[PDB]
């Protein structure tokens, strides 16, 4: 026996969350300082009214107390490179990634290749220069990125400006290790001109031992829950593919974790677009229809006090996708109007009729005929009751009189008459309008 | 509710699952968050990076990190040699406008290319 | 193409995220209640006048929207909605079948991507353009049930544009008077004070044009009838003041964020302070007199933003939406205030909670000025969602 | 003629295959690529000679417990591209494209289990499915629509579990567990009618959902055949080839000798037997068999995977031929054949998850 | 037995004689079999397909399962990981049926004609399921053990072996054969063959047709024996497929002084306006220039039992007569033929002052007392018989149903009622009609308004719907509780109309029969409709089935008589919202419920 | 007899408690343990 398969089915909790833990670090859905449970968090209560007219003054202290950073132009002057030759380096202007931009564009700015010491030996110094010019405008400058210098010779690139527009070099030498392709290096110079236990349920008869540490943490979500209730509260409200029962250790708290047993509301987006093969689904190109459904979750919550003894929804839409009763196919929200799929001649029973009429044998189709061809009719419009025959007939004959005068059945189509004379249901005075029509 | 009540389809199709199962793969072999990482954080290796020489005989130190994911190099003291080596960074402290780059699963523009704005 | 296989997968973890937000959402919201429409509405902006019935403990709203429509006719549509207007309002909270209502709805030209009313007559809603005219629409007059019989035949037509636009706004002291943006680079002044002849056109009263990209949004002050901001994709929102007699020269030339951005407002209970929200994953306030001087930008969104509201009962209230997937309340109280690590790890101190409850971007979302607390937020996945925090982050 | 193989394949999975199908479709000179179905993976084989067989990507259904009983070549029009129609228990048919080694479509709408799928030999995108809710449901892959349906009481009662198209692809025959025999006819007006209908809709196109129609009424019934469950049917010009677990397949056609396949009324109830072979241990049901492309020999396997081989003439059925081929180790029961475009290639299926290939000594 | 020989051998002569038809058979049909090959193998060389590509693994193969294939001999044992290609939401199980919106008898037949499939696995462990499913009919199966079906030749001379001492050999033919199983119908095989012929696919008496070529003259009821055998009086539609057809014919009487023939000038073609003519009429109330041949003959001698009176519409109806020929016709026939009594009844005394709350009065005594005593709902069936007129032995009676319209009793029989007397939508307890249990029939009920507004599908008249047939809006969608479920678009209010849950009448012992399958299977679809009759759905029916039970069901189904047929009508227990799945109670058997049905959607949340 | 029988279709014929890390057991089951606590948490 194996117990791969209670790994396989926590896994897919698992991971799931463990991976959720990153994508709500980088982008939270929520504050979890704002929850009403992890409240003990956001220290800062709202109590100020801050008037608008005390952080324009801040501001304009703040910039006046500002400007650290200063410029005048920028210089330098190359001594060699070394190894274990004529170099190229280029200006390059980045401007910060827009809306018709995938990333961030890179514009590059040419300028003079000179000649470099073919990697000089010790003493071998006996006036390579490149000079910048003075473009740098609020103006102009406006929309790119801090600046950046490129190197070849072999390529390296380095920056000019920090995070906040300040210079991040210096006059001075620099010794530059060149990532080519100790080691690749160039030389030159720059110029200025409590404890708890976790435990997994699922085929309770067996299982493996767990231990808990880092407490307050959570192990998926890594989210420090200072309070203990609180702590199993997020547990229940962010993990529903985990069961928690909880037992009081003898040294503490013990959870006790178990994969859930239904897991409702899987999807919740589009319902047409569950079945909808690959490549057309979910494709939000352009607009797409789905029926209109309400749901609510949270209208007053009663807003208790934070108590421990606590641990030991309402819909009004079309929700759930519907198929076609005949052919268990989806239907569309479009076609959902007039898609009743009912209606009361079927056309196997309008053939059924035909078949069994026809298969009989004391009659001949000479009769056979109008017996099909009435019992159509009076499918076809589905009467009930003898005044609703009565121009039921009247029906048939409208529906079929160029088609009997055309085919000449009248002393066949007689016998209907007959026979609904026989039972009383055609009245003296209807059996000749059959008979005008019939021409 | 009752006994055996059906269990609804999983959105989170198999092949999801196998694809987050390589991530945890590459994420547990490049970065090891569970050890190094301490599951809440991302390590960053610093390496050799150029040296510059400022009037005093100390020299300003460079330091970028491998998994370069949002932030931009910046010139350390020289105390930053063999103290900086290995630096851990939360995720919630890294760069909320270009840290994506790690894994593009942690976040994208569902929309992508939008035929409309 | 390997975006396609990214994309699934991730529509599967927003998927799930969106599920833990809704079990979430009772210790977070004081009210959550999604909705979903027959099409995506581009457009939530809050009429201003709400109805108290009697007795019972919900109220009746309205709330403009409009249907977008890739396959058949689009319509103008304003929906109703009931709100738990009472301290013990706990199926729901009131009637149990109609809390959502689709009473008003008209025939449109074209989807409605960005619809604005009239703060002087809520009746007349002017529908952006999705056509090179801007439209006028008359709610009362127009019948509830859209008659199919070709556009609802707009009460007055606006020239002046050519490319389609994202940004409108009427001016909150002067009667009559548009101001809206497109692609054409330019932003067009109309008089709707005064329409007597017939034709029922009019054409733009001056165009406006001094950015060199694409204009996306403008807005007037509300304690200034003639001073009006702009604002336009080419990193440059630009301050303009009519009487000036010049459609290029600017009262204030000032710059906009290193990126494209894309809306522009004004906070009601102020005379200088200005917002603005760029594609650059930022949103930053500004000053009329303090036009150069940076004040503070913000850097909790993740994707481009082209919507921000200045809350109506509050001076200090702010809250901007984007392609982020997210929903964020700014409270410029608590700006740079010191927090524990725990609080500034879960983000920034002036950030109030981030509204999570969409799938898709939000295209547009507003305040209601009756209730002291009430937004909605719609998405292109026609996810209607009217939220509302709990009391405890803000008492 | 005589088949001889030493080789034999097994997958690890070790549950029962339920069909294998070659892409007859590949030009000439192409390697012998074949599907292979069964046990909640599609697993598709290479073969060029010496005996040696190369896999294919298998494609796994791991969201539930499927069990997979269907493999169906087809090829796209519009892009010249192999595609491959699998069905299991859960009622579900899949279409994968090994070209992109990824799946494309699925269609949803059986009732019940899926037994084996044949495509249509004239119209590449049509599929013909057989299901266990007495029902068969024809699909049109073009534009991924549903098409008139046979599974009205009229047609069959029970599972049906075989499905065959002509050589022309102008009518077909089905069996099922009730031992019925139906006829329904494709060049019937109102089938191409429908076919032409169902290759003209788009879903964005109409707002109307795309009329398809049901054909409860074969144009021919019997039951007298066979006294046992049939389980496989195919065509042999206008003969029937089919098998149940009376240790015999038998040749019949509608009608009487004279009678002709194309003017018999549903009324006429003649069957006429006019061929019948024999062999041994025909106990369980499902043991399905095939023919060649060129129809000139027949092969059905048996539980203990003997292979009684005989080649089709002209000759009298009653000796028609006497040849059995048998390895030492294919104890394991067999399902199902298959042939390549020619004779050289004939390759079943097994319980044991194991896969013989069977070589032509031409 | 030695019959079994002879059949072999004569079937061995007959394939003697038919082996060259074979063997032609087989070289016509390898014709077209290589002639319909060649097409399909030119037709694959003609296009290019492309191959494709070897076995490849992505990066994420890493983390994804890899499977390997074995050989028994010395061959690689090739491994490849595997693709997880994208799932799909099945849908749960269903079995297909035909649609309807009525109901369909099926024929009582005691032979299985499959065996359902089981387990499998439960088989070994315990098979005597499928014994005592196979005993309920006899212990036998389709085709039984006897492995013998041969020609009509062969068959025949298997009692050849003994037809020269036949009974006793046409006995051993059918106890070798199980085809005919019976001598007894040798006779009869025997007289058709002597005859060389058979009744034949028409009349017998050598016409194809009345109205074909054969124009023969035949009396009024042999031309409308065919036609009143096929007629069934109550669906109204020939060749019932939910009634028999052992009943009489149209023997009743009619309005006879409808056909007052008023006194008209008929122009010169005309039985009347003539004096000799004109008094002979008189008395039955020259000769013909056209003799009328047998179509106008057989067609006058059934055009007289509905026209007597009147030659003029007689003569307008035969196209082979005319009215002045019609008095000399009429004199030839009445000398050959003899007349009709017509006959027709006065009754003077009536009153409708009480008499109707009388009647009614003593309609509830019986129901209550004399019925709710019975234990027993017997299937409507009309009594056709005088030998009880309103007695102990009309079927009507002792099934204690009313002697509607449909049975042939008195016109003014008390066993009858005369429908509803209340315009109040026919629902509340004043109604009679639902105070009986049953809608109500629109021709009675003329204050209700079922019989007014016949195109409208929305009567005020609520317990008329089936008869109306102006079903619901209904949607099919899967059950969060088992199986599918139906889901109603539109609300429903207090004991508003959803569909009828339509099937197959089929009698008690049948729906027994099938009730022994139905159990294994577990997906049942009997609850009894009435002592007669129990309605299947299995095989056809509509989306009302998917319907599950609950301990709390939002609806109630009521077994109910419509039109002398019981139906099962299904009607809102509650007020139900869009979106909701159905739920009425079966009135189950508690034990089997629990044990069938025992799934609850909601648990004891107070 | 012999065709009323059912159709059968076939024939008759490491383990010590272990901490969080055991979470970092179950995402990646395979390509090396990533801690050595894995290797405890087997
Ligand atoms: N509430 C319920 N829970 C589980 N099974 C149910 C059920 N209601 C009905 N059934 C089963 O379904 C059959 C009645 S017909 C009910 C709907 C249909 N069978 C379906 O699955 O869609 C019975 O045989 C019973 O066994």
């Amino acid at each position: 026996a194996d117990h791969e398969l209670f790994l396989q089915a926590f896994e897919k909790p698992t991971q799931i969350y463990r991976f959720l833990r990153t994508r709500n670090l980088i982008a939270p859905i929520f504050l979890h300082r704002t929850l009403t449970y992890m409240s003990h968090r956001n220290s800062r209560t709202n109590i100020k009214r801050k008037t608008f007219k005390v952080d324009d003054m801040l501001s304009k202290v703040e910039k006046m107390k500002g400007e650290q950073e200063s410029h005048s132009h920028l210089q330098l002057t190359f001594t060699g490179f070394f190894h274990k030759v004529t170099l190229e380096v280029l200006l390059v202007k980045v401007c910060h990634k827009k809306r018709k931009d995938v990333s961030c564009p890179i514009r590059q700015v040419p300028t003079g290749k000179k000649q470099v010491p073919l990697n000089p030996d010790l003493n071998q110094t006996k006036p390579s220069l490149a000079v910048s010019s003075n473009e740098f405008e609020p103006s102009n400058s406006h929309m790119v990125k801090s600046y950046s210098l490129l190197f070849r010779v072999f390529v390296a690139q380095m920056t000019v400006f920090d995070k906040n527009r300040r210079l991040q070099l210096l006059d001075g030498e620099y010794e530059v290790a060149m990532q080519e392709m100790q080691g690749p290096t160039l030389q030159f110079t720059l110029r200025w001109t409590l404890r708890i236990f976790y435990q997994f349920l699922y085929n309770n008869n067996t299982r493996q031992q767990t231990e808990a540490r880092d407490d307050l943490h959570c192990p998926w979500c890594t989210l420090n829950c200072r309070k203990l209730y609180s702590l199993l509260k997020h547990l229940k409200l962010c993990h529903s593919r985990f069961i928690f029962n909880y037992v009081y250790h003898p040294k503490g708290a013990r959870i006790d974790v178990s994969i859930n047993e239904c897991y409702d509301g899987s999807y919740a987006g589009n319902p047409q677009d569950i079945h909808r093969q690959p490549g057309f689904a979910f494709s939000r190109n352009g607009p797409v229809k789905r029926t209109p459904i309400t749901h609510i979750l949270v209208c007053r919550p009663k807003r208790t006090k934070a108590s421990m003894s606590e641990f030991l929804t309402y819909s009004s839409g079309h929700n759930r996708l519907y198929f076609h009763s005949d052919t268990c196919l989806p239907l569309r929200p479009q076609e959902m109007e007039v898609d009743s799929e009912d209606e009361k001649d079927p056309e196997w029973l309008r053939e059924k009729t035909i078949t069994q009429i026809e298969e009989f044998s004391d009659v001949n189709e000479g009769e056979k005929e109008v017996m099909k061809l009435w019992n159509l009719h009076v499918m076809k419009h589905g009467f009930i009751a003898d005044n609703q025959m009565n121009h039921a007939c009247m029906l048939f004959v409208e529906n079929y009189g160029q088609k009997i005068i055309k085919k000449n059945l009248c002393r066949n189509f007689m016998l209907h008459l007959v026979s609904m004379h026989d039972f009383n249901l055609i009245s003296i005075m209807s059996i000749d309008k059959a008979v005008t029509k019939l021409r | 509710r009752r006994r055996s009540l059906p269990r609804p389809h999983d959105f989170f199709d198999a092949q999801t699952l196998d694809a987050i199962r390589h991530r945890a793969i590459c994420f547990n072999l490049s970065a090891h968050i569970e050890s190094l990482g301490k599951g809440h954080s991302v390590v960053f290796h610093s390496t050799v990076i150029a040296k510059r020489k400022e009037d005093s005989g100390k020299i300003k130190l460079l330091l970028h990190w491998m998994p370069e994911d949002i932030l931009p190099d910046v010139w350390v003291n020289e105390s930053e040699r063999h103290q900086l080596k290995t630096k851990v960074v939360h995720l919630s402290k890294l760069p909320k406008d270009t840290a994506l780059l790690l894994d593009p699963n942690i976040y994208r523009t569902m929309p992508q290319k939008r035929l409309k704005r | 193409k390997e975006a396609a296989f990214d994309d699934a997968v991730e529509e599967r973890v927003i998927n799930e995220e969106y599920k833990i937000w809704k079990k979430n959402t009772p210790f977070l919201y004081d009210l959550v209640m999604t909705h979903a429409l027959e099409w995506p509405s581009l457009t939530a902006q809050w009429l201003p006048d709400v109805t108290r019935p009697e007795g019972k403990d919900f109220s009746i709203h309205r709330l403009v929207l409009g249907t977008h429509t890739s396959d058949e006719q689009n319509h103008l549509v304003i929906a109703s909605v009931q709100l738990p207007n009472d301290d013990a309002q706990f199926g729901g909270f009131g009637s149990v079948s109609g809390k959502i209502e689709i009473e008003i709805k008209i025939n449109h030209e074209g989807e409605v991507n960005r619809a604005r009313y009239m703060p002087q007559n809520p009746c007349i809603i002017a529908t952006k353009t999705p056509s090179s005219d801007v439209l006028v629409f008359d709610y009362t007059k127009h019948p509830s049930k859209p008659d199919p019989s070709g556009e609802c035949n707009p009460d007055l037509r606006l020239r002046g544009h050519q490319k389609e636009g994202y940004g409108l706004s009427w001016n909150p002291n002067l009667s009559g008077h548009l101001l809206s943006a497109s692609d054409d680079h330019t932003i067009c002044l109309w008089d709707i004070s005064a329409v007597p002849k017939e034709g029922k056109v009019v054409d733009a009263k001056t165009i406006f044009t001094g950015h060199t990209a694409v204009v996306e949004d403008v807005s007037w002050h509300l304690l200034h009838e003639s001073l009006f901001g702009s604002v336009a994709d080419d990193q440059k929102l630009m301050i303009w003041d009519t009487r000036s007699n010049n459609t290029s020269k600017p009262s204030h030339s000032v710059d906009a964020h290193t990126a494209e951005v894309n809306c522009l407002s004004f906070n009601p209970y102020s005379e200088f302070i200005l917002a603005t929200g760029s594609a650059d994953k930022t949103v930053a306030l500004w000053d009329l007199r303090n036009l150069k001087l940076k004040l503070h930008s913000f850097e909790s969104h993740k994707d481009e933003i082209f919507q921000v509201q200045w809350s109506p009962h509050n001076e200090t209230i702010l809250a901007s939406s984007g392609t982020d997937r997210r929903l964020n309340v700014w409270d410029l109280s608590k700006i740079g205030e010191e927090q524990s690590p725990e609080d500034a790890e879960d983000g920034p101190p002036e950030l109030l909670f981030i509204h999570g409850g969409h799938t898709a971007k939000i295209s547009d979302f507003s305040w209601n000025p009756n209730e002291p607390w009430v937004i909605c937020s719609v998405s292109e996945d026609n996810i209607m969602q009217v939220w509302q925090m709990a009391e405890n982050i803000y008492n | 003629y005589s088949f001889k193989c030493v080789n034999s394949l097994k997958e690890d999975h070790n549950q029962p295959l339920f069909g294998v199908q070659f892409n007859w479709h590949s030009k000439e000179g192409d390697p012998l690529v074949f599907a292979t179905v069964g046990s909640n993976r599609v697993t598709l084989y290479e073969c060029h000679s010496q005996g040696e067989i190369r896999l294919l990507q298998s494609y796994v259904d791991a969201d539930a417990d499927e069990n997979f009983y269907t493999c169906a070549w087809t090829y796209d029009s519009n892009t010249s591209h192999p595609l491959l129609a699998v069905a299991g228990s859960r009622g579900i048919i899949r279409i994968i494209n090994p070209i992109t080694m990824q799946c494309i479509k699925h269609y949803v709408g059986h009732g019940n289990a899926i037994n084996e799928l044949k495509f249509h030999p004239r119209d590449p995108n049509l599929l013909l499915s057989v299901s266990k809710d007495h029902a068969l449901r024809l699909w049109n892959i073009q534009t991924d629509t549903l098409v008139a349906i046979f599974g009205g009481v009229e047609g069959h009662r029970d599972e049906v579990l075989s499905a065959d198209y002509d050589l022309l692809g102008e009518k077909i025959m089905s069996c099922g567990m009730d031992h019925s025999l139906k006829l329904w006819r494709i060049n019937s007006k109102r089938m191409m009618n429908a076919i032409k209908e169902s290759y003209d809709y788009n879903p964005n196109k109409t707002n109307r959902p795309f009329i398809s129609q049901k054909i409860h009424f074969p144009d021919f019934s019997t039951r007298d055949i066979h006294r046992n469950y049939v389980d496989c049917v195919r065509w042999l010009g206008d003969l029937i080839l089919s098998k149940s677990c009376e240790n015999a397949i038998v040749c019949w056609k509608p009608g009487k000798m004279e009678d002709d396949i194309d003017k018999i009324k549903p009324s006429e109830s003649n069957v006429t037997i006019l061929g019948r072979f024999d062999y041994s241990q025909c106990d369980i049901w499902y043991m399905r068999f095939s023919m060649d492309f060129w129809q000139k020999m027949l092969a059905l396997g048996n539980q203990v995977g003997k292979l009684y081989v005989w080649d089709l003439e002209v000759e009298d059925p009653h000796k028609a031929k006497c040849t059995t081929l048998t390895h030492h180790k294919c104890g394991a029961a067999i399902r199902q054949t298959s042939f390549s475009r020619d004779s050289s290639i004939l390759i079943a299926v097994c319980d044991d998850a194991s896969i013989w290939r069977w070589d032509r000594l031409r | 037995k030695r019959v079994k020989s002879e059949y072999m051998r004569l079937r061995q002569l007959k394939r003697f004689r038919r082996a060259d038809e074979v063997k032609s058979m087989f070289s016509s049909n390898r014709q077209k079999i290589l002639e319909r090959t060649e097409i399909l193998n030119q037709e694959w060389k003609q296009r290019r397909i492309q191959p494709v590509h070897i076995l490849t693994s992505v990066s994420s193969l890493r983390g994804t399962r890899e499977c390997s294939v074995t050989s028994d001999l010395d061959f690689p044992t090739q491994v490849i990981p595997l693709k997880t290609l994208n799932a799909v939401a099945s849908v749960p199980i269903m079995y297909s049926w035909s649609p309807l919106q009525q109901n369909f008898m099926v024929e009582d037949e005691t032979v299985l004609h499959n065996i359902p499939y089981m387990g499998d696995e439960v088989l070994d462990q315990d098979g005597t399921f499928i014994e005592e499913l196979i005993k309920n009919y006899d212990g036998k199966v389709h085709g039984d053990r006897e492995c013998g079906f041969i020609n009509d030749e062969i068959f025949v001379e298997l009692v050849n072996a003994l037809g020269q001492y036949s009974d006793k050999i046409f006995e051993a033919i059918s106890s070798m054969f199980p085809d005919k199983g019976t001598a007894e119908e040798l006779k009869e095989k025997y007289k058709e063959l002597t005859e060389q012929q058979l009744p034949g696919a028409l009349p017998p008496e050598c016409t194809p047709n009345i109205d074909g070529p054969n124009a023969k003259s035949v009396q009024r009821e042999q031309s409308l024996h065919s036609f009143h055998t096929l007629f069934c009086r109550r669906c109204f539609k020939y060749d019932c497929f939910l009634h028999p057809f052992h009943a009489t014919p149209n023997t009743y009487k009619r309005k006879n002084t409808e056909t007052a023939l008023d006194n008209k000038p008929c122009g010169p073609q005309c039985y009347q306006h003539l004096e000799g003519a004109k008094e002979f009429a008189a008395a039955l109330t020259p000769p013909e220039n056209v003799e009328w041949s047998g179509a106008e003959a057989s067609m006058f001698r059934v055009l007289i039992g509905t026209y007597y009176d009147n030659f003029c519409a007689i003569a307008r109806l035969i196209g082979t007569k005319t009215c002045r020929q019609v008095y000399e016709f009429r004199v030839k026939e009445s000398s050959i033929i003899a007349p009709a009594p017509a006959e027709d009844v006065d009754t003077p005394p009536r009153k409708k002052k009480r008499k109707h709350r009388l009647w009614a009065a003593h309609c509830r005594k019986i129901q209550l007392k004399k019925d709710g005593s019975s234990n027993h709902v017997y299937n409507y069936q009309p009594c056709d018989h005088p030998r009880q007129p309103c007695d102990s032995s009309c079927p009507c009676v002792i099934a204690q149903n009313f002697c509607e319209k449909f049975c042939q009793c008195s016109s003014e029989c008390q066993n009858r009622f005369p429908g509803c007397r209340c315009k109040a939508q026919c629902n509340t307890k004043q109604c009679p009609c639902y105070l009986a249990v049953r809608e109500c029939d629109p021709d009675l009920c003329l204050t209700c308004g079922a019989a007014d507004h016949w195109d409208s599908k929305n009567v005020s008249c609520k317990n008329c719907s089936i008869q109306r047939g102006s079903k619901k809006h209904l949607l099919l969608a899967p059950s969060d509780v088992a199986g599918w479920g139906i889901f109603i678009k539109d609300p429903v209010q207090k004991n508003e109309f959803i569909s009828e849950y339509c099937g197959e009448i089929i009698s008690q012992d049948e729906a027994d029969r099938r009730g022994k399958v139905y159990d294994k299977y577990m997906c049942s679809f009997l609850f009894n409709l009435n002592n007669d009759f129990v309605v299947d759905a299995t095989r056809k029916g509509n989306k009302i089935r998917f319907a599950n039970h609950s301990v709390n069901p939002n609806c109630y189904a009521k077994v109910m008589m419509v039109n002398g047929d019981h139906r099962i009508g299904i009607f809102a227990k509650r007020a139900i919202q869009t979106g909701e799945e159905l739920f009425f109670d079966y009135r189950y058997s508690q034990a089997d419920a629990l044990k069938y049905v025992g799934i609850e959607r909601e648990m004891e949340i107070p | 007899r012999p065709r009323l029988q059912a159709q059968r279709k076939f024939a008759q014929s490491p383990p010590p408690a272990t901490q969080i890390s055991d979470l970092s057991k179950r995402k990646p089951k395979t390509e090396d343990f990533l801690t050595f606590l894995c290797l405890r948490g087997s």
